């Protein structure tokens, strides 16, 4: 028994439905997203935009339609939410709760997306009185929304709708004026279908717009007409009617937009205009995705979008009743959307289905233009040639981030310090990139200025004290200084007074406007009137530390050699009577800034080569004076007095850290270990409040925050230096340093996620591999449906040709124009051509920069898949880079055509690829899995093992028991896993003496495997296309030596349906000195984790806590739970993990049932389970 | 019986087969990460992909037999 | 809570599920049900297995009562084994040439088939195409 614990760190960030309204019952207005399973709620910001989000609530079901409405009268929008199973919820908004309030479910169908279960296509009338469920078959029903004088929703009885095969491409309700309900539908037929012996009536069979009508009288629903359509349809909108505009509904479809009316209606057509200048095949229509009402008291304008990137302002003409024109304009071009919402105050959320998200401002209103109007009105037979062009109306307010869909992705140190960085390669077509991912506190970047050579230091100290903005940044070389000033255009200054010549070890500000630098030959006291207060230093000595104040300025020579100065109340400097010095080496020292109760500090910590920190004070009756010294484990390198009552802290010579108050004596520690690099304890500012920014491999920090302490680190990579800013840029912010860079940071959240940086690519990256020796990356890239550089190339200049043979005055060139401008593909979409085309991209590398090495390209229909760098064993210890390609795949019927290998040589530290030669075989390759000194592929059916000769591959061994069809491969180092795309995994073991291929092990369980990540010898850790991850064990009496498939089993220990797919395993230890993780990403951006236990006590202390957590307080939609997880599979042996961790969230009487029912506090229970993440994850809280 | 997908002791592999495909494909449009798969897998829109499944349903299988 | 406590009951279920008499037949397939729903997601299989085996070979049975038990038997026996290891023993004689044994095998099918239809997806059989139509979903078959 082997049990595992599920947990998750970064939700789904997928947008598949978006709604919006006011839900808060005020003006403001927030919009219902939808990710997979994951409800969340938005609110954008009406005065910079910065999207703040507000609540976020598992519903763990499927969520499959999603619509708001609202009653006559009523304030509060509400939701409609259909589920998997056959019940309808409908929910509430709570702003001072802050939950959703459910209000009523309904009983009608059996669970699981079946055929005759309705719950797909949920239809809703404008008013609110009525909605409508309905499937892709007979059951259709229709629920009617009264309310009473309760203020509550009075629904009513299921309205039958029953017809033998129909289908339904889409319902959407008529916006009718206050009469029995309309709802429309585009049916299908396919009784006639179902009895010819030719068969042609999957010909000659079309939608017709059956619309429907409710009776509230009589209480029965009653069809209302039936009109045959032509061409067939995607989705509608319901034309807005009532006492503005008309009632219709608008068919778009293929290549055409058709408005009909039921009545005496003509009804218009109007085609979809097509680019200027196309690169594509005209085979391919083009139909639209979205559409977005954007209902006004005056009037109403739509904005829909096409395939390719194109908002059309479709602005309708109509008569009383009758129709007159569908006349037609251009928006403008933005990336793709699945569905998107209009804000008022011109807000425009683009709503992407890859990738970002995006929000539009709308700059400008109305129709003001110079590109012509198009209309139906127009006799044409050649249709409408638009022009595509930039960004005009719209400007971007911010980019939300999103990570999906993550493809493929590993978790492996590229860098110097400590944590295990996150490489993941995801995007989707020329918006692809590649993202680093770090998980530390929000770093705000602020200023970018590399510089050749070091700085070791630079603070930003102001000239006044009653200023909010500083004076200057001080950057100290090894050789010089660099010294900036604030002037917001930051350059190089002059008259600042200091001059550096030599480094500058401290800056301070002592007088009310006099500065103190600290350098090599001695302490420069400048006031803001030029005078030049130069101490020297006596001998051939060298200052290596200080402590600075704002009326005490304490150093330290080499000796150990302590001389005070004193601040007068004039302002000037008088030397301490008495220079108290040790028996060792000064490595560092500690004194705070003054409070503006007291004239000075007391306390001075003084690190030492004797590694004894001792207690100084610095009054003026026990100056200079010992008061407790205490020994140290190693020797320190910063020590910082600070606030959040006295505090100070020790850094050691590596990144783990311990704690001492400040006191004669020394009472309170709790230690942190998260080090291997020397820790620096600099002074920052978190929103009024003070730190330790402690830069140790990261830039970690521990805080006091009101006695919730966590020791934090910084989500950006290896610092050196940091202080305290203040200027226009950046009212409050940090001065931070690195090995060739200048950057001002800034520190505002008290939150803990990821934070990232990206680095662009091509197309649609497969797979990538580390280089071990020169530590670099290896990315393939390829697209179905793609034109490569070449073909473009030649395709545009012979499109050129065409353009010159259209037979007139050639009396003027479009190519001198036409030749200049490449669209960039980030953001001007895809000449997406072709059905047996590809293409292929292969690229190094370089993680640290962001510059790339070398770069291959390919034939047109010749698409990579695999690659692994890997040495031979025969040759020398060289590496090279194996791609396998396949040729015109055919897919959709599969028929393929065959497959090469690629060889290159990989020199010049690993920076510069070349061919060597190029072998073909029949099949397409898909593994390359280095083995023993040899590379073994597995193509097609038929699993093979290569080795390296000196013009092809030399064929060794060979199975041909495989059944089906091999997808990819991992080995241990004597046995082999087959991920066979039917059957499971398959246990292979080889005969070095024999060269034989030997299946021994099975299952009979077939599942449809796509990736694994090896644990041990027996258990093999896989995955699966609907989302069942799946571990099995081989039994030890599995004979290892031997000659359905087999008489011997390996049996399942697990089974957890997760609901999204699975794509990379890698077991791993995400944080320094911790334990084991088998982390799981997933298709839609998320990152889950497993686990496992202590003890049989804690796993039934946590199962009783399901058994009672489960039916003592239900999901919110409505699913059963266990029966969710069940779905495919009897789960065995998992502990959810976020249905357990709702007790931070349930009613505080319900805490008192269930922390009472198992007689525990709820500190005791929250408590335990903050030691798991703790323990495990990315938890920061410190003891 | 009245239910739809119960077979008897005259039903045949054609009309099990199509019944089978039939609610593959209703399945497939049940799901919500299933066309985010297909999406990606061939290069398309989700649009696109929805319409192709919902064309390819009175469609595959052909004719019956006779 | 009876989860650690079925080993003992199963050679016990053994005598008692052995072909004797019809209370025998008709209780003891009450109690397959009913321990079959007692345990449920709850870390026990190839006993239950072991059980469906021996509860197999009893559905050629004439009595009405007898086989309705059987019937409700081989609902907790789905809902307990899975969907897949019933299909597995149910596609053996579906299209054999004899009516007598066709009544059953479908009518067991159909009472499969109403309960969670939508779990059959990733369990069917894949069946290899013909000349005339076209049987292989490539859905199901298309590579990254
Ligand atoms: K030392």
């Amino acid at each position: 028994d082997m049990f595992l614990y599920n947990l998750t760190l970064q939700r789904a960030t997928g947008i598949s439905f978006a709604i919006h309204g006011n839900f808060s019952g005020t003006k403001q207005q927030e919009i219902v997203v939808s990710r997979g399973k994951i409800l969340e709620l938005l609110r954008p910001d009406p005065n910079t935009g910065k999207v703040h989000t507000l609540l976020t609530v598992e519903v763990f079901g499927v969520i499959r339609s999603l619509m708001a409405f609202r009653l006559t009268g009523g304030t509060k929008d509400y939701i409609v939410v259909g589920s998997d199973s056959g019940r309808i919820v409908i929910l509430e908004y709570q702003p001072s709760k802050n939950m959703f309030e459910k209000i009523h479910q309904e009983t009608f169908g059996k669970s699981g997306c079946r055929r005759i279960v309705p719950g797909q296509f949920l239809a809703v009338d404008p008013k609110g009185r009525a909605v409508m469920i309905s499937a892709i078959e007979k059951q259709k029903l229709v629920y009617i929304l009264n309310r009473d004088a309760a203020a509550r929703l009075t629904i009513s009885s299921p309205l039958e709708a029953h017809k033998a095969n129909t289908l339904v491409y889409h319902v959407v309700g008529v916006d009718v004026g206050f009469e029995n309900p309309m709802f429309a539908c585009l049916e299908m037929d396919y009784e006639e279908a179902d009895n010819d012996p030719t068969g042609e009536a999957a010909a000659n069979t079309q939608q017709t717009l059956t619309f429907y009508e409710l009776d509230l009288g009589l209480n029965h629903v009653v069809r209302k007409y039936s009109e045959p359509l032509e061409e067939h349809g995607n989705f509608l909108i319901t034309v807005p009617g009532g006492s503005d505009g008309p009632s219709g509904v608008l068919i778009c479809s293929e290549n055409y937009i058709t408005y009909k009316n039921f009545g005496d209606q003509p009804d218009i057509r109007c085609p979809i205009p097509r680019r200027r200048n196309d690169l594509d095949d005209p085979e391919r229509g083009m139909i639209f995705v979205c559409s977005a009402t954007h209902k006004t008291k005056s009037m109403f304008f739509f904005l829909a979008q096409t395939e390719q990137g194109d908002i059309f302002k479709i602005t309708l003409e109509t008569d009383e009743d009758m129709v007159t024109e569908i006349r037609l304009k251009y928006f403008d071009t933005v990336p793709v959307a699945a569905a998107m919402c209009v804000l008022k105050t011109g807000f425009l959320f683009v709503a992407s289905e890859f990738g970002n998200h995006y929000l539009y401002q709308i700059a400008h209103l109305g129709d003001d233009d110079e590109e012509p109007e198009f209309s139906s009105a127009m006799p044409l037979e050649d249709t409408f040639f638009f022009q595509p062009r930039p960004l005009k109306n719209l400007v971007l307010v911010d980019e939300l981030d999103s990570l999906s869909p993550i493809l493929f992705c590993q978790i492996a140190d590229l860098a110097n310090e400590d944590t295990p960085q996150l490489y993941v390669a995801c995007g989707r077509g020329p918006r692809s990139s590649l993202r680093v991912l770090r998980h530390g506190l929000e770093v705000s970047e602020m200023a970018v200025s590399e510089l050749p050579g070091n700085p070791n230091a630079v603070w930003t100290v102001r000239r006044h004290i009653e200023d909010e903005f500083d004076a200057y940044i001080i950057v100290s070389f090894v050789n010089a200084t660099l010294v900036l000033s604030i002037g917001e255009t930051v350059e190089e200054v002059t008259d600042s007074g200091f001059l550096g010549t030599t480094p500058t070890l401290s800056c301070s500000l002592l007088g009310d406007d006099a500065l103190v630098q600290v350098y090599p030959d001695g302490i420069r006291h400048i006031r803001a009137d030029k005078r030049v207060n130069e101490w020297k230093t006596p001998g051939k000595k060298t200052i290596v530390k200080c402590a600075v104040n704002q009326r005490q300025v304490v150093i330290a020579l080499t000796g150990g050699e302590l001389v005070y100065f004193e601040m007068d109340p004039s302002g000037q400097l008088n030397e301490y009577t008495e220079r108290k010095e040790m028996s060792a080496d000064v490595v560092c020292m500690s004194l705070a800034n003054v409070p503006p109760g007291e004239q000075r500090s007391r306390f001075l910590a003084v690190g030492l080569v004797d590694n004894t920190v001792r207690i100084i004070s610095l009054d003026p009756s026990d100056c200079l004076q010992p008061l407790s010294m205490q020994a140290l484990p190693a020797q320190p390198e910063s020590l910082c007095i600070v606030e959040m009552f006295l505090y100070l802290n020790i850094g050691l010579q590596n990144g783990v850290l311990l704690r001492t108050v400040l006191d004669p004596v020394t009472g309170d520690l709790s230690d942190t270990r998260t080090g291997s690099r020397p820790v620096k304890l600099f002074r920052v500012r978190m929103q009024g409040q003070e730190a330790v920014l402690a830069m140790s491999s990261r830039s970690w920090l521990s805080y006091s925050y009101q006695s919730r302490f966590h020791l934090t680190p910084l989500s950006y990579e290896t610092l050196e230096f940091a202080s305290g800013f203040a200027s226009e840029q950046c009212p409050e912010g940090i001065v931070a340093i690195s090995t060739n860079t200048l950057r001002i940071l800034a520190l505002e959240k008290l939150g803990a996620v990821f934070n990232q940086v990206a680095f662009p690519l091509q197309y649609t990256p497969r797979k990538f591999v580390i280089h071990p020796e020169s530590n670099n990356l290896i990315i393939i890239e390829t697209d179905h449906n793609a034109y490569t550089e070449a073909t473009k190339a030649q395709r545009k200049q012979q499109m050129a040709e065409e353009m010159v043979e259209a037979a007139g005055e050639l009396a003027a060139e479009m190519a001198a124009a036409f030749l200049n401008e490449n669209l960039p593909e980030s953001i001007f979409g895809a000449p997406k051509a072709g059905n047996g085309q590809w293409a292929s991209v292969i690229r190094v590398m370089n993680p640290i920069q962001g510059n790339t090495l070398d770069l291959v390209q390919l034939e047109q229909n010749e698409a990579a898949f695999s690659v692994a760098v890997c040495r031979f064993s025969n040759t020398g210890e060289d590496w090279y880079v194996l791609v396998g390609v396949a040729k015109d795949l055919i897919l959709n019927p599969r028929s393929v055509a065959g497959g090469f290998v690629y060889t290159y040589k990989l020199v010049n530290n690993g920076e510069k690829l070349e061919f060597l030669h190029k072998t073909p075989v029949e099949e397409v390759p898909a593994a390359i899995a280095p083995f023993q000194g040899r590379v073994l592929i597995g193509v097609g059916k038929l699993l093979r093992v290569y080795d390296l000769g000196k013009k092809k591959l030399l064929r060794k061994c060979e199975n041909k028991h495989i059944a089906n069809y091999i997808s990819g491969i991992q080995t241990i180092g004597h046995r082999v896993i087959v991920s066979d795309v039917q059957e499971s995994f398959i246990w292979v073991r080889y005969k070095r003496n024999e060269n034989q291929l030997i299946i021994f092990a099975d299952d009979t369980y077939p599942r449809w495997v796509t990736t694994a990540s090896l644990l041990d010898y027996d258990t093999v850790a896989g995955a699966d296309k609907f989302g069942n991850i799946c571990v099995v064990r081989l039994p030890p009496n599995t004979n290892d030596e031997v000659d359905n498939g087999a008489s011997q089993k390996a049996e399942v220990i697990m089974n957890y349906h997760v609901g999204e797919t699975v794509l990379s395993l890698q077991k791993t230890t995400l944080i320094p000195g911790g334990s084991e993780s088998l982390v799981y990403t997933t298709l839609s951006g998320g990152i889950g984790i497993l686990v496992p236990f202590t003890s049989h006590e804690d796993h039934d202390f946590f199962q009783h806590v399901e058994m009672h957590l489960r039916s003592e307080h239900p999901p919110l939609c409505g699913r059963d739970h266990l029966s969710f997880r069940s779905y495919y599979f009897p789960v065995k042996n998992v502990i959810d993990g976020d249905l357990c961790e709702q007790f931070n969230s349930m009613e505080p009487n319900k805490q008192k049932n269930v922390s009472e029912e198992l007689d525990r506090t709820p500190p005791e229970v929250s408590k335990k389970l903050e030691d798991i993440r703790t323990r495990y994850a990315f938890d920061y809280k410190d003891d | 019986s009245k239910y739809i997908g119960t077979g008897h002791a005259d039903t045949t592999k054609w009309e099990w087969l199509v019944n089978q495909h039939r609610d593959s494909y209703c399945s497939y449009m049940g799901h919500f990460d299933l066309l985010n798969y297909f999406a990606i897998a061939e290069n398309e829109s989700k649009a696109r992909v929805r319409f192709n499944l919902m064309e390819k349903m009175l469609q595959p299988c052909g004719p019956p037999a006779d | 809570m009876g989860k650690d406590y079925i080993y003992a009951v199963t050679p016990l279920l053994e005598d008692a599920l052995m072909d004797r008499d019809l209370v025998h037949r008709q209780t003891a397939s009450a109690v397959v049900q009913h321990m079959s729903l007692g345990v449920y997601g709850f870390g026990c299989e190839d006993s239950l297995n072991h059980l469906l085996n021996y509860v197999w070979p009893n559905v050629f049975e004439t009595s009405p009562h007898v086989i309705q038990a059987v019937m409700g038997a081989l609902e907790g026996l789905r809902v307990a084994i899975g969907p897949c290891r019933m299909l597995q023993y149910c596609l053996q004689g579906l299209f054999h040439p004899a009516r007598k044994v066709r009544d059953v095998y479908w009518k067991i099918y159909n009472s499969i088939y109403i309960g969670s239809q939508d779990a059959l997806i990733a369990h069917y059989p894949r069946i290899y195409n013909d000349d005339k139509n076209t049987y292989i979903r490539y859905e199901l078959d298309y590579i990254l």
